[PDB]
């Protein structure tokens, strides 16, 4: 969070198996995202030079001291043009915390949504700042709207620090275990009220489909069985006749009735796999692999 | 305590943009402000060329839209200015001469788009030219990484001085291989503020026809230099021809400074306004000869012929005629007296240029081909 | 697109 | 009261060479217009009169209904095929206040919507919740 | 068309 | 062997 | 090829 | 086909 656009970076990495190779440039631009829109990107863009196989390598600054991973290039040829892409150090070390304590990653939820504010909407909307981050959409019971944000607001402090682009700030919070506290700033009619805050929870389950996903399952009740809310259609999970409204026990004679007790016996790699769900009071059937 | 570049560029990244154009494309780019009162912004032609939109958004954020003032497909200089411009950054100008082969430079645009990026280098070399036969280059060379989107950009040195705009660059693949070409910042400040006092680039050439000069040429001809400007012919009636240039010369030096090939000088001073002085440095029979020189062009007269008064309130003269030029083609020869246009008795060329002034779709010319009396018609 | 955060 | 597998004979009393005649004779008269057919169902001549139609102030594929006390307008289902629907617009919104300027009618929503904002950022009380939505 | 690596 | 920007 | 300048 | 009257 201290780097700037004209510090020098050095890259460290193994391109093309060659072996450890370094590389001189500087940072060419920062809190770059959208070269793919899904995932979180903040990602600090230097000249120096990464080809392939310099991913997870190093990008550290004249002391040597890691200011990112170097993670992506653009190369309409695969050769280094001038651009790499790295994740900061200070979302790196979030996650590698999280790695450690939990095995895997605590998916924090604040309670908001956004857009990316370009120049057009604060000419009408009357707000000072070009780049920041609108909240649209206030979720409510959340701990993000516990705070008092505002609806129609933008955000545009993190820390003091000020903020990019929103999927930066996405991305830079989307990196954060799911009991930090945060301060914001924020910018409602003319007033840069900021304000402290918490994030809150957020159990997926198409790692039980494996290829085969369709639609979302829960848990229902008090274990009465798995959850069918979804209503897809064409989806993988949609020729196989997977509708709303039905959840059973489960298959090759398998007591299910929660979403635990169904991938207790799952995983245990049977051939053939033929579900019990019962629509109404009709009892069928329904296989799969 | 480590060095960087940050202080400097975050000084100077507010006077570069980037640029936005609209059967019809849609453009990417970058410019870079040159006054920060009216809002000019200079950049490529061939980003700003074939534009119905021009959308410019500064360092924060800002778009805002500009409208064509000049243009130069020649050398690839084009100047826009903003529209209802406030609170606008000017870059500090640099002079290109003062550049060496070693120094450190910083260019910054918006490649690919993804907005405005900062990359360095060194002065790779100077003078490169050859690459667009019919073109005015004079590029500097540098392996900053430059990539498609970065035209027009900013090349600074490490002072945040503007010393050229980046241009173009040789790459087979589509990729910056090292190789980044940009235009001194000399030959931008020559062809900018050109369009700003006269909408266009208005560039006479001095007289001078002629071929490199090679290391062969040394030989054959007894010239100590090996590379230079070689004089074939001297138009005649042009400055270089008053100025006492003569065939077999050859070319070593533009107002004290050196010349690298015969097509820079003919770039360097493509830019130069009309009638601009300086002196060259010669060589003939190996000795130093100094020049000085003026360029020349490429009412009181008319698209091909030369009409003076006669007499008092008599009418115009056409003095001379060359041939095939539009006038010629309407029939006018050498000699004619002008005496009344469109049933409107004519004296001087002010009763003319009101009558002309009128823009009419037709021109019937009461002239008087020696003795007789005869109509012309024009247009 | 909408965006989620 | 035209039914299907009905046939056309007439248009104001003018017998009719085909349907392509027609559908030029009535493409050329203006919205409105007034015209009276003759019908054949079931060896049955019927003269039917009729007049030509198109193809609360609404705003860009949507539909606007004043609400009480001048408050705002409010309106709930929108069509899903619009481009006003794809904004993300549902069943049940009110109005209130337009570009940081407060929107009481239809003639305040027109008055932010004459100066062409490319913006189009306003929102209300959408349900129970408070939310901000954007368009163009 | 950007490629990671 | 010719390409421009 | 000689070019005028 | 069908066209509209």
């Amino acid at each position: 969070d201290a780097l700037r656009v004209g510090d020098y970076t050095v890259a460290i990495g193994n391109p093309f198996g060659l072996g450890e190779t370094v590389t001189s440039g500087i940072v060419s631009a920062l809190g770059r995202s959208g070269l793919n829109a899904e995932n979180y990107e903040n990602f600090i863009q230097t000249d120096a030079a990464i080809n392939r196989g310099n991913a997870g390598g190093a990008l550290v600054n004249l002391n040597g001291e890691l200011i990112g991973i170097n993670t992506a290039i653009l190369a309409p040829d695969g050769g280094n043009i001038g651009i790499g892409f790295a994740i900061p150090s200070n979302m790196v070390k979030n996650l590698t915390s999280q790695m450690v304590e939990y095995g895997q990653v605590k998916r924090g939820e604040l309670g908001i949504m956004g857009t990316e504010l370009n120049s057009e909407l604060a000419k009408a909307m009357k707000v000072d700042a070009q780049r920041g981050a609108f909240v649209s959409q206030v979720l409510p019971n959340s701990s993000a709207a516990k705070a008092g944000i505002k609806a129609g607001d933008v955000i545009t402090s993190l820390n003091g620090k000020p903020i990019s682009s929103f999927a930066a700030l996405r991305a830079q919070v989307g990196t954060m275990p799911v009991g930090s506290k945060l301060t914001l700033g924020l910018l409602r009619d003319g007033k840069q009220v900021n304000v402290n805050l918490e994030l809150q929870q957020s159990v997926d389950s198409s790692s039980i489909f494996n290829g085969i996903e369709g639609a979302e399952m829960s848990n229902k009740g008090k274990d009465q069985g798995v959850v069918v809310n979804n209503v897809k259609t064409g989806t993988p999970a949609a020729q196989i006749g997977l509708k709303k409204g039905d959840v059973i026990i489960g298959a090759n004679q398998q007591a299910v009735k929660n979403i635990a007790e169904l991938r207790k016996v799952l995983d245990s790699k049977p051939s053939v796999l033929a579900l019990n769900i019962q629509r109404g009071d009709s009892t069928i059937y329904l296989l799969m692999q | 305590q480590m060095p960087s570049l940050a202080p400097m560029l975050e000084k100077v990244m507010p006077s570069v943009v980037s640029i936005n154009v609209e059967q019809k494309f849609m453009a990417l780019g970058s410019g870079v402000i040159i006054d920060a009162d009216k809002g000019y912004v200079v950049t490529n032609n061939h980003v700003v060329d074939n534009a119905t939109v021009i959308k410019v958004q500064l360092s924060d954020g800002r778009k805002f839209d500009a409208k064509m003032v000049g243009k130069d497909p020649r050398s690839d200089i084009a100047l826009i200015q903003i529209q209802n411009p406030k609170n606008l950054t000017a870059i500090k100008m640099a002079d290109s001469d003062a550049l060496r082969v070693g120094d450190y430079t910083v260019a910054i645009g918006n490649p690919f788009g993804l907005g405005e990026t900062v990359t360095s280098g060194i002065v790779s070399a100077l003078g490169r030219s050859g690459l667009n036969a019919e073109n005015y280059e004079n590029f500097i060379q540098t392996d900053a990484a430059i990539n498609r989107g970065n035209a027009g950009g900013a090349l600074v040195n490490l002072n945040g001085e503007l010393i050229g705009i980046n241009t173009a660059i040789l790459a087979p693949d589509g990729g910056n291989i090292g190789i980044g070409f940009a235009i001194p910042s000399n030959m931008v400040k020559n062809l900018t503020s050109q369009m700003v006092e006269y909408g266009q680039v208005k560039r006479g050439e001095l007289g001078i026809m002629g071929t490199e000069l090679n290391s062969e040429l040394a030989k054959a001809m007894k010239v100590d230099a090996q590379r230079g400007a070689f004089v074939s012919q001297v138009l005649p009636n042009s400055s270089a021809a008053k100025a006492g240039i003569k065939a077999g010369d050859v070319i070593t030096s533009l107002n004290g400074k050196p010349i690298s090939s015969f097509a820079a000088l003919r770039a360097q001073v493509g830019t130069m306004p009309v009638g601009s002085k300086l002196t060259l440095g010669l060589l003939r029979d190996g000795k130093q000869v100094n020049v000085n020189l003026e360029l020349q062009q490429s009412f009181n007269g008319i698209e091909g012929a030369e009409m003076s008064n006669k007499g008092k309130d008599q009418g115009v003269v056409v003095n001379n005629v060359k041939t095939g030029t539009p006038a010629a083609q309407i029939g006018l020869k050498k000699g004619d007296v002008i005496i009344g246009a469109n049933q409107q008795a004519v004296k001087n060329i002010a009763e003319l240029r009101k009558v002309l002034d009128s823009k009419p779709s037709v021109l019937a010319l009461n002239i008087q081909r020696g003795d007789s009396t005869i109509y012309l018609l024009m247009q | 697109c909408y965006r989620k955060l």
